[PDB]
């Protein structure tokens, strides 16, 4: 999971594209192996029979996604990125969010609107297969906490300390601590009144 | 008889060609048919029973029995144009066919300017 600072801080649209597509293809590729569907249909090709599209939701404007405005943007490999809005009136149970890689089955006759009939349920990954060694370990207790680690009106880090103490008292095996240590949002920090360098 | 796999390899051969080539192409080539034309069919046989809605049928046991004869006129063709109308269903999903109206011409000259007008007979249901 990455160790150094980075590789950069400059992106080539020609690649973000490549990504978002794989995103959908991959999952798809596997969702297709699970529910064993036979073939996705182009989001642009019309037909009278029910079809199984492949795509990613997305809103049609800059606002809050909604039951009306949903849209599916297919993958490159099949629908060379065509966008076709979605009709849900006819769908019972659904959970949608922008970017949600989804497999839908409905009817798109004109090829300019798909009336969803079914929204396949997402499929997760298998869980980790414990080696025999991992069953030979004894009980551990992990603490876990995340900042801000100070009150929004002081730089005392009081809570920080309390934490510490608590860490001690209970003597945890692991203490995973979540930033922000120095809150980019802490009032004093954003108006740069601190007399010390961030670093 | 079964069709040999594409990457079939063995003791005496490094590769084999011709596996999945369609009979259509094998024919077309073997006899040198260069598309539309006249073809002589020798020793035609009769089908116990028809296989096509065409007014005349005949069969040839072996392809070499079909050849081409380029020396005779091109028979004009039978045309039909047809606009159709439909309607999506009130209830659900379907696009019904509520009409058709063909146009026709029983003599369309491939090798001559188009007929005027384009059709003799016509209709609409």
């Amino acid at each position: 999971a990455l160790t150094g600072s980075y590789k950069s801080m400059f992106q080539k649209l020609p690649d973000i594209r490549e990504v978002l597509t794989c995103k959908i293809e991959e999952l798809g590729s596997e969702l297709k192996e699970h529910y064993k569907i036979e073939a996705f249909t182009p989001l642009l090709a019309p037909a009278q029979e029910p079809v199984t599209l492949l795509g990613q939701i997305g809103c049609d404007s800059n606002g809050k996604l909604n039951n009306k405005s949903v849209i599916l943007e297919g993958d490159r490999e099949h629908s060379s990125g065509a966008q076709i809005p979605v009709d849900l009136s006819e769908l019972k149970e659904y959970s949608l969010f922008p970017g949600q890689v989804v497999i839908m089955e409905g009817i798109n006759t004109t090829g300019r609107k798909l009336v969803a009939t079914k929204l396949y349920e997402g499929v997760p990954l298998p869980f980790y297969q414990p080696t025999e060694e991992d069953a030979d370990f004894e009980q551990s207790m992990v603490l876990v906490a995340c900042g801000p680690y100070t009150t929004s009106d002081s730089i005392t880090y009081d809570p920080l300390l309390d934490l510490i103490a608590v860490i001690n008292h209970d003597r945890p095996d692991v203490c995973i601590l979540f930033g922000p240590f120095l809150d980019a949002k802490h009032e004093q920090v954003e108006n740069c009144l601190l007399t010390s360098p961030f670093e | 008889m079964p069709q040999l796999p594409q990457d079939l390899k063995g003791e005496t051969f490094s590769h084999v060609f011709g596996t999945n080539t369609s009979s259509l192409e094998l024919f077309l080539m073997n006899r040198k048919i260069k598309g539309p034309c006249w073809l002589e069919v020798k020793s035609p046989q009769l089908l116990n029973q028809p296989v096509s809605w065409c007014k005349a049928e005949a069969m040839a046991l072996k392809p070499d029995l079909v050849n081409v004869i380029k020396d005779v006129s091109p028979p004009p063709l039978v045309v039909m144009a047809f606009s159709m109308k439909t309607m999506q269903n009130a209830k659900n999903h379907q696009n019904e066919i509520i009409a058709m109206a063909a146009l026709v011409h029983h003599s369309f000259a491939l090798d001559k300017a188009a007929p005027k007008p384009p059709f003799q007979s016509h209709f609409c249901v």
